[PDB]
């Protein structure tokens, strides 16, 4: 796009290169896909040419992924103090149709494995990347995970070697191999997550941030998927959840559980909602949060 | 960070009975932290196969309240470690206090870096199990030393696992409540019956793995028995690789010479006033009593003390 | 007691928001209420002409929360008085923070400022408006702010401002002619230095002397009301002003600053931790839309407050939480009332409601769009060619707030030039590039406010000591750009096409004239369209086809060149009638003649 | 100085030396100052801001730094060490480690050298040797005499209990030793262009520095090892043949030193090195600096 009387840093050349490509891919080919990874905020990379955009379906939520990122290296003693960088991604989580990206650039160079960014020892960092994963899936944007990222891999990726399949026999790598399966399965068949437009999430709570947790809500139409995260290992009892819908609630998935190799803390299946005010809310649903773990909710049907 | 700034606190206290998790030999998937206490050490070095047993390849970083720790990348369970303090000009090689396995060199004693992951069988024992309730029930004691009881051969002793259903029966068969073993912590020499003691946080070789006597207990619980562990506070054993003069200087020992002379054991006995030595005793206690869920532990002298 | 139990309470609460009603002078018919903040101070007395001005006649009592307290018998409305607090060893004379009115002994504000106790007695006969009053509903109309500074607005003699009282009539008159909706005035709050603008305040609570009393700045608002128009105040708490005898140290130590040396505009920020600080601050943003029935309150230089170097990191909480605990307050207490700030970081939800992680504010000044379009028509025709993309691109950012156009007094001042000043070519040309803007102006999304006399083109920047240059509304062109600025405005007011500002109210036709400088967009609301076509170059355009959704005939309904606006009069009939085939992937399309720099804006027929 | 210059200060600086020296003739004003302004140690009549000396600033970063590297990879960094000296004579300087070094989690002198216990003493004692070698006067804060482990809290006194054990009373001893030096012999006391020669500085793989500090007659010749290794049959060239004698060993074992160590009685070879007549053959110590004099 850029080049470093006219005076003009943008190559614009490029910039019309670009829109006549991504123009002639979906004339040809309809249902093709077109990504583009920006590093600039130049607008309107996902957006159609005949708005001035460049013309792609989707953009790379590289954001998302660099502050996501700084956030989880901190240890969860920190974590108070950085919060609105956990909070302050989905400000511009709908400007772009976007992916959230987790590839090679950041497994490699000395930036060290995604296991290895985690804080704290190794059921700690099994957790937080239990966690990491759990919100990125419930984060709005479509998902994207490099080779190796599925099971926590120690090394960082090296093209002159094959990845260390060998610690699949560890149970915590094949826990989050398990994890991201459970993860994908949900994400498959639960419609709430497939709309990453403003519609599809509302904020539950935001402002916990002695214990650095997040509540927040995802939905399309009737069907909604209530996400909770604990990142701090401190586990939290009898943390009440403002919700919109009384009544049973289930629990859909539990990042704690121990088929993922976590403390097996967690609410046993059925929650019930308590008919009283929380969060601005109607019900609240009075939960417990696992240590670094994601727990995914839903009303019963 | 393996050590909280918080849990340096503790230790300055003496309140960290659960100092065993920071302290000895710890396995992770890529190496293993080491954590040693060496208050008056100028250099804590831990020497092993994993290292080409050199002092400088992996030296130990000093924390709060003389406490070191450090990182081994590549130390590995089953491995055998030593660690090299260096007090001013003098350097000498120590066992490790906290180790939870140590196995002799010469098979006739060397700390080993141990897991002791271990899946218990004894839930409903434990919630039966009366405690100070238990005075107003029958206890009959049994008092055992594993090595005298029963034999396979002349001179050949039975393993924590063989002597279970063997003992656990004839304990039954009489209707005692508990077994009293005589100390299992490690100890050199087998004549002093266990008496004077140079791992207390592992279990003697010469019947097993920490995790055959795990599964002994696991099996006594199971079949209804308890079992009451002999314990030495009172007093540590004489060898020097072990506890004496740990940091190249009095440690475990009184500092002032006054103290230190005692009938019976001299400079050998605890000195109480040091909350180090606390933390050491009392995270045994526990130590004993959580990760082997022994239902009693025997003072021995406590006149002595 | 003076103080209720439940009061002091609320003030160790922080909630104090009625604080005025107990805080500062208070008159009855045998004497004035006397209540002052000072939590550090060893002792508290009134000094005044009612007393000797003798330091032991009335000392006030220690309350609870550091509230000090005192009745004195025959203090009466239009005395002075003075607050003698006492730091342990030291002694030292402040005014009233809470000072309903503030007034020069010597008749120089930068020499002297003292406190006048005053009664607020003020009938409103405003009762149509404010019934009629809608704030954050405002999203979905017309919004068009005229700036003010009044005492350099107009004069009623060379170097003597107008009266609050005498300005009402003229400043209504003229708002009307122009067809603005709300009036923006510069700091109102009392200020010792008159080229301060009003932005270092030392009497929140007081209106400035120089206008009048109290009373007559109610007059004013309560006139303009009548007369259909709205009143936004600026107000600052940003910082306060740097005056011994102001807030700076109040009891000897930091009160309203930070009480630690390293955090701390240098040192004479809020502490917004303190309980006391966010009362005083939020008490006086409801103060002003309470007793002076001010309909919108804008907040300057919010970057100054949500960062501290403009693990706890650059961001200061304490700040984002007032702010939005600030707006909240306000939207509770008037749900009608209207929040502006002005961000030059890109802070993402300034315009957010607070239940969202915003600020809480209503509106966001669009200075991007402001520094982008300026930057733009400053350069050369034959070269805005060259950067095409400034004007397009504007856009890509147009909604991510609720925005405001930002045309304000900053950018005509310090050597920024005037608006006319700074665009370019010969006088024909400026008049035609400054009526372009507008047109630009009012057809891209976002509210639109103008400083005074950017309305006639004005020559020379703001100069605060003298009124603006009047003379100028003889000379043709400059009453052009008035009749156009009004015309847009009429315009603005009545097609509601041009009320919503969402992506919803906004269709591109075409952008990629880089050539010719020519750009061709639609505002839309439900079937009413308005179409823009606007040439950035002198060349007229002949046989220039746009294309358009709708077919028939097409009526032109303003025209930058027209010589009312004293323009070259290059004009369509005003009957045009569209071509069925396509142009800019549309069924339709209109074939225009572009007049030079101009702007035509037009509508389908019913 | 700024606020783009502020004349008013300027003015003010300048009168301000002018008018002490001339009411005390032999006062001594300096001044830190953090830019690269020319000329404050130089005098108000040639527009310099008049003081007598300011602290290097510069040294004490590109020093510290240096050190707080490992000796593994003090290698890649051997210009910051060597480069001081294109800097150390444009004004009349004192060398500086002062409290601001030492607070708001910069960590004390000793707690920034790398390495176990030894070689951080080993570090601060070289340290030091090559800042009383390097030309400008010399400033030590309070606790650095020592090495003392915790950085400077106002709030109570210092780590005197420290001076009881070995390697911080060696740093004191190696501190006293390096001020009697210091006065002693004059080619110390000359921080001119003059004073300096270079013997080697290209010697970046083994991290070596050698040098000449003189005065008329008198030499002082400083070596320097900046890695653990001991250094066997390394030769430095020399102006004079003759006897040399090693005045101050860092690495005795007086200061905690290992001991290796030339011990005086060291003869010079007639074969040229480092473009220079003669050549001592000499250990380098661990870490160590070593100085030497022609013997007399």
């Amino acid at each position: 796009l850029y080049r470093d009387i006219f005076g003009g840093r943008e190559n614009l050349e490029a910039i019309d290169f670009i829109k006549k490509f991504n123009e002639t891919v979906y004339l040809h080919f309809p249902e093709a896909i077109t990504i583009a990874e920006e590093s600039t905020a130049w607008p309107g990379v996902s957006a159609p040419t005949y708005n001035n955009g460049l013309g792609f379906l989707y953009k790379w939520n590289m954001g998302w992924m660099h502050d996501t990122l700084d956030y989880m290296r901190r240890d969860p003693v920190h974590r108070k103090y950085h919060h609105d960088t956990l909070t302050f991604s989905l400000w511009y989580a709908f400007s772009e149709h976007y992916i959230l990206p987790l590839s090679h650039d950041e497994v490699v160079h000395g930036k060290g494995s995604l296991w290895t960014k985690m804080p704290g020892d190794d059921w700690q960092k099994a957790a937080n990347l239990r966690l990491l994963y759990g919100h990125m899936w419930g984060h709005p944007g479509k998902k994207l995970l490099f080779m190796g990222g599925e099971f926590g891999q120690h090394h960082e990726w090296n093209h002159d070697t094959q990845l260390e399949w060998h610690l699949l026999d560890q149970p915590y790598h094949r826990g989050i191999q398990a994890w991201v399966r459970d993860l994908n399965h949900l994400y498959r068949t639960h419609p709430a997550l497939w709309h990453d437009g403003p519609e599809g999430f509302e904020w539950i709570d935001f402002n916990d941030r002695d214990q650095s947790v997040i509540c927040y809500l995802r939905k399309h139409t009737d069907r909604l998927l209530l996400f909770v995260l604990n990142f701090t290992p401190v586990p939290r009892e009898h943390y009440r959840v403002g919700v919109p819908i009384g009544g049973p609630w289930r629990e859909v998935l539990n990042s704690d559980a121990v088929a993922y190799g976590g403390s097996g803390m967690g609410n046993f299946g059925r929650v019930e909602a308590v008919p009283e005010s929380w969060h601005g809310r109607p019900f609240h649903l009075e939960l417990t949060l696992p240590p670094l773990a994601i727990l995914i909710l839903e009303p019963e049907s | 960070s393996w050590l909280t700034e918080e849990d340096i606190r503790r230790w300055e206290s003496g309140t960290f009975y659960d100092s065993y998790r920071k302290l000895g030999a710890h396995p992770d998937e890529e190496g293993t932290w080491f954590c040693v206490w060496a208050p008056h050490a100028d250099a804590v070095s831990v020497l092993g196969a994993f290292n080409n047993w050199d002092p400088e390849a992996h030296q130990l970083e000093r924390y709060g309240a003389g406490l070191w720790a450090g990182y081994v990348p590549g130390a590995l369970p089953g491995h055998a470690y030593k660690y090299r303090i260096r007090h001013g000009f003098y350097q000498a090689d120590k066992t490790d206090p906290y180790a939870f396995a140590m196995e002799p060199p010469t098979g006739s004693l060397a700390s080993i870096i141990t897991r002791l992951d271990y899946t218990w069988h004894d839930d409903a024992w434990m919630q039966r199990r009366k405690g100070p309730a238990s005075l107003y029930e029958p206890v009959s004691i049994y008092e055992v030393h594993l090595g005298s009881w029963r034999h396979k051969q002349p001179g050949v002793s039975f393993s924590y696992r063989e002597i279970a259903e063997p003992l656990a029966d004839y304990v039954q068969d009489l209707g005692f409540t508990h077994v009293e073993l005589l100390p299992i912590m490690e100890h050199p020499y087998y004549g002093s019956w266990g008496y004077q003691v140079v791992g207390y946080y592992a279990p003697t070789f010469r019947y097993g793995t920490p995790q055959d006597l795990m599964y002994l207990i696991d099996y006594l619980h199971q079949r209804g028995i308890g079992v009451i562990l002999d314990w030495v506070p009172s007093h540590f054993a004489a060898d020097p690789q072990g506890l004496v003069y740990f940091d190249g200087t009095t440690l475990f020992e009184y500092d002032d010479p006054r103290m230190r002379h005692h009938p019976d054991w001299g400079t050998y006995v605890f000195d109480y006033n040091k909350p180090g030595v606390r933390n050491f005793l009392i995270s045994n206690a526990l130590f004993w009593l959580d990760y082997y869920h022994v239902d009693g532990l025997r003072v021995d002298a406590v006149a002595s003390m | 007691s003076w103080l209720t139990e439940e009061d002091i309470r609320r003030w160790e609460s922080g909630t104090f928001y009625d604080s005025y009603r107990k805080l500062g002078a208070h008159p009855d018919e045998e004497g004035t209420w006397f209540c002052v903040w000072a939590p550090h101070a060893d002792a508290v007395s009134v000094l005044g002409a009612f007393n000797n001005w003798d330091p032991e006649a009335h000392q006030l009592e220690r309350y609870g929360a550091g509230l000090w307290a005192g009745y004195v018998p025959g203090a009466l409305p239009g005395h002075a008085y003075k607050y003698r607090i006492r730091h342990g060893f030291y002694q030292a004379d402040k005014t009233d923070p809470y000072a309903f009115a503030m007034e020069p002994p010597t008749g120089s504000p930068i020499e002297g400022l003292a406190s006048i106790i005053t009664r607020l007695d003020y009938t409103w006969h405003d009762d149509a408006w404010m019934q009629r009053r809608k704030g954050p509903a405002s999203l979905y109309e017309p919004v068009s702010i005229y700036e003010v500074h009044l005492g350099s607005w107009r004069h009623k003699q060379p170097g003597v401002s107008f009266s609050y009282r005498e300005i009402a009539e003229p400043l209504a008159d003229y708002v009307q002619d122009l067809g603005f909706t709300h009036v923006e005035l510069l700091p109102i709050m009392e200020h010792p230095y008159y080229g301060s603008w009003g932005y270092q305040v030392v009497g929140y609570y007081a209106p400035t002397f120089r206008y009048g009393t109290p009373q007559d700045l109610m007059y004013l608002i309560d006139y303009l009301h009548q007369r259909g128009i709205g009143v936004i105040l600026d107000w600052v708490p940003s910082h306060f002003a740097a005056d011994p005898q102001g807030l700076v140290y109040f009891d000897g130590t930091t009160l309203f600053e930070y009480d630690d040396p390293r955090m701390r505009w240098g040192t004479y920020v809020f502490d917004y931790n303190k309980p006391g600080v966010r009362n005083f601050l939020i008490s006086n943003a409801l103060f002003w839309l309470d007793y002076y029935h001010v309909d919108g309150l804008r907040v300057d230089a919010v970057a100054s407050m949500l960062y501290r170097d403009y693990f706890g990191g650059r961001e200061n909480l304490e700040a984002i939480d007032f702010i939005k605990k600030f707006n909240e307050t306000v939207y509770l207490h008037f749900p009608e009332a209207i929040t502006i700030a002005e961000e030059s970081t890109a802070w993402p939800g300034v315009s957010a409601p607070t239940y969202n992680n915003g600020l809480g504010f209503l509106y966001k000044w669009n200075m991007g769009w402001m520094h982008d379009t300026l930057d733009y028509m400053r350069r050369d025709p034959v070269h805005r060619k060259y950067h095409h993309d400034t004007l397009t691109f504007s856009l890509w950012y147009a909604f991510s707030e609720h925005y405001i156009l930002p045309l304000s007094h900053d950018e005509v001042v310090h050597g920024k030039g005037s608006l006319w000043t700074k665009m370019p070519g010969d006088d024909w040309q400026k008049a035609a590039n400054l009526r372009l803007l507008y047109g630009h102006m009012w057809g891209h999304p976002g509210k639109k406010l103008l400083f005074m006399g950017g309305e006639f083109g004005q020559h020379h920047e703001w100069n605060h000591d003298t009124q603006l240059e009047w003379h100028l509304l003889d000379q043709p062109y400059h009453r052009g750009i008035q009749a156009w600025v009004r015309d847009l405005n009429h315009l603005y007011r009545t097609h509601p096409a041009l009320w919503h500002d969402g992506p919803e109210g906004f269709e591109w036709i075409d952008f990629n004239d880089r050539d010719q400088s020519v750009i061709c967009y639609l505002r839309k609301h439900t079937d009413r369209l308005l179409l823009f076509v606007l040439n950035f170059t002198p060349v007229p355009r002949e046989h220039y086809r746009v294309g358009v959704p709708i077919g028939g005939p097409w009526r032109e309904v303003l025209n930058s060149d027209a010589v009312a606006y004293g323009g070259s009069g290059m004009g369509n009939f005003g009957r045009v009638e569209a071509v069925p085939e396509s142009w800019h992937g549309r069924p339709f399309h209109l074939e225009l003649t572009l007049p030079p720099l101009a702007i035509l804006i037009l509508e389908p027929e019913s």
